[PDB]
């Protein structure tokens, strides 16, 4: 029945609470790190260390 | 607060007579020469002495005193005579004591003479011994009255003894030459049969009596339980008595003082007592918040004996994390207001853990950083600023 019949398939769904918590956490941390580095680079900046 | 301030520098003198207080570097004749810490401790001591006057003369008579003062003032407040009657709106000490004596028939002049006119707090050092032969409890209460902030107490003193037959109150007369006070003790027939031991309130509980002495019935002793004097108590119980007082007492100040006294006994039974307090809802939440820091101190003192994980970590994952993921914290729902306070105070105490090398372990620091990363607050009706601020702490 490659010759007379057929049926569709789908992509593998990731319904796991652990990896969904990890994905949302890491994406939130990365976007807030990118935002704060962009705003500290395009403005007046301070530094805990000398010339940092 | 007041016993710390009065033992630190001199004492607060309510109602001075015009210097009356020369132990301190400012003059107490005017409010604008007082130190600000003295002003704060003045208001604090004034409301505690009013609680003492309520203890001697009951609360309904106290509210009748206040209503009589307000009623004289409000009959005064409507006249037009220029102060023939407008000075009934001004209270004095003699007028207040006279109104108290009018409504109650008792005068409080010894209590006023001790706690108002005299400027000192008392220090109690207690130690007991149980006489098995005559079945008595020999208390030994001595006062430190030679410190700069202290004074000598000669009144009566309440003591509450929890024995196997229940909770009994005793009044002791502590004169100047007194040292040994023999009070009688009851049976120990609730160790013959397993019966429940009745508490300070009407209830009764099952206690594990394996830690108790075989010859003594008494489970714990509390000197001045109702805080009826301005005092600092230093009682010498045994560590199992402090653990029984932490577990089964129905008074929050006794649970707090047993937490404070269990830091000197780092035995694993005290760790079990504080961990059972921490796991226990229907305990007052500010006792569990103190048991966190007490458990951290005890855990720091019994390194090279601690068996499993660091303290409170497994308990945090049992109470506040997911069942399927132990290292992922649950999403924030702060609607309980007691597990919110306990959740935001438990890593702050957990970070005071130290290893054998005096460095914080990388299992607790990693746990705190995972608490910070996996924090999701898009679902509760409350803000997250104090919990995140405590995470930084």
């Amino acid at each position: 029945p490659h010759t007379y019949i057929k049926t569709p398939t789908y992509r593998e769904p990731v319904s796991d609470y652990q990896v969904l918590r990890e994905k949302a956490a890491s994406q939130r941390r990365d976007v807030e790190r990118a935002l704060t580095r962009f705003m500290a680079k395009t403005g007046e900046t301070q530094s805990l260390f000398k010339d940092d | 607060k007041i016993v710390a301030y009065e033992l630190k520098t001199g004492g607060v003198l309510l109602h001075p007579i015009f210097n009356p207080a020369s132990h301190l570097h400012f003059s107490i004749k005017h409010p604008h020469t007082l130190s600000w810490e003295y002003y704060s401790m003045f208001q604090c001591k004034a409301h505690l002495v009013m609680r003492l006057i309520e203890n001697r003369i009951s609360m309904e008579f106290m509210l009748q005193v206040f209503n009589k003062l307000l009623s004289l003032a409000s009959t005064a407040s409507s006249q037009k005579f220029q102060s023939h009657m407008w000075s009934q709106m001004l209270v004095s000490t003699s007028g207040f004591l006279k109104s108290i004596s009018n409504v109650s028939g008792k005068d409080i002049q010894p209590l006023i003479k001790q706690w108002v006119d005299q400027s000192g707090v008392v220090k109690f050092y207690g130690s007991f011994a149980f006489n098995r032969k005559r079945n008595v409890l020999e208390l030994e209460i001595k006062q430190d009255y030679t410190s700069p902030g202290t004074q000598k107490y000669v009144g009566p003193l309440k003591v509450t003894v929890q024995e196997l037959d229940g909770s009994f109150n005793h009044t002791l007369q502590i004169e100047e030459n007194s040292l040994k006070h023999d009070i009688p003790c009851h049976s120990k027939s609730r160790r013959n049969k397993k019966k429940k031991i009745p508490l300070m309130n009407g209830e009764e509980v099952d206690m594990d009596l394996s830690a108790m002495d075989a010859d003594s019935p008494l489970l714990w002793i509390r000197i001045d339980p109702d805080m009826s004097v301005l005092r600092k108590v230093e009682f010498e119980q045994a560590d199992f008595m402090w653990q029984y007082q932490l577990r089964y007492e129905r008074d929050v100040v006794a649970q707090q003082e047993s937490i404070l006294a269990l830091e000197k006994f780092p035995t694993p039974a005290s760790r079990l007592a504080l961990t059972d307090i921490l796991e226990q809802e229907q305990c007052f939440y500010r006792v569990r918040m103190s048991a966190c820091f007490c458990l951290a101190k005890i855990a720091n003192s019994m390194v090279s004996t601690w068996t499993g994980p660091p303290a409170m970590k497994s308990l945090f994952t049992r109470m506040f994390c997911c069942k399927s993921c132990p290292n992922i914290v649950k999403t924030n729902n702060f609607m309980s207001f007691q597990s919110y306070f306990l959740q935001k105070t438990m890593p702050v105490a957990m970070a005071l853990l130290r290893d054998v090398h005096n460095l914080c372990p990388k299992e607790v620091l990693t746990f705190i950083l995972d608490l910070i990363k996996y924090n999701d607050n898009r679902k509760n009706k409350f803000s997250d600023n104090y919990y995140r601020a405590e995470m930084i702490d």
